[PDB]
């Protein structure tokens, strides 16, 4: 989920946009 | 933009920044 | 526990203390 | 909703405990 | 309301969220 | 204390209470 | 160092910054 | 007194000294 | 992206969300 | 400049860009 | 004023507080 | 630079302004 994509790996602002209602 | 480790408030705090108005969700169980 | 008064960013980061890695919706109008 | 009231007016830690998975 | 690991800066922020105009006293050396 | 209690074993928004003046 | 003008939390955040690990009082009125 | 200062109109990093440990 | 309203402390938090570990320069005004 | 139209009015993550290294 | 660890979002939130309006620059490849 | 004085190593206000424009 969002914290291995972002947290534990790294994520640009634009894999941010996947998690925006 | 760069790639870089966000975590816990720092990773809803960027959430907020790329989705505002638009809402999102943060569910770090999935 | 106080009332709040949360604006922007401020209630993303109360959402976070309350309910933490649960998770949560962030979810504003228009 | 809960997101404009916080703002305008006030809210309490337990409103905002509704929006919790 | 959940268990979490509150640290440094987010320590003090959660303080002010719960206590706010009542104050409150960051004491780590205790 | 609230270092031991908070930051390095975990607490909620109750025990944050103890806290306030 | 500039003049500070600080509100709610970013007060807070400020007296973590100067204070640190030594901690302080937040001590508002009413 | 501090607090109201800071946000109503200015204060400065030396006085917020006063109110550490 | 949706468009930015940022004052004081919280724009600089978007400079280093942006920015990140490349580094920025936060250049205002007198 | 930069810093004032974002407060003032709004600002884009793209203009944002632009000072960063 | 005490010496701490400032790392990532919050030595730029202190660069803010202690620089202001003069401005300042994050440049942690240097 | 700045990470090895403040993040790495410690530092104070003092060492901060250092970085200021
Ligand atoms: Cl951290
Ligand atoms: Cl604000
Ligand atoms: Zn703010
Ligand atoms: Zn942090």
């Amino acid at each position: 989920g969002i914290v291995e994509q972002c947290c534990t790996s790294i994520c640009s602002l634009y894999q941010l946009e996947n998690y925006c209602n | 933009f760069v790639n870089q480790h966000l975590c816990g408030s720092h990773l809803v705090e960027a959430l907020y920044l790329v989705c505002g108005e638009r809402g999102f969700f943060y569910t770090p169980k999935t």
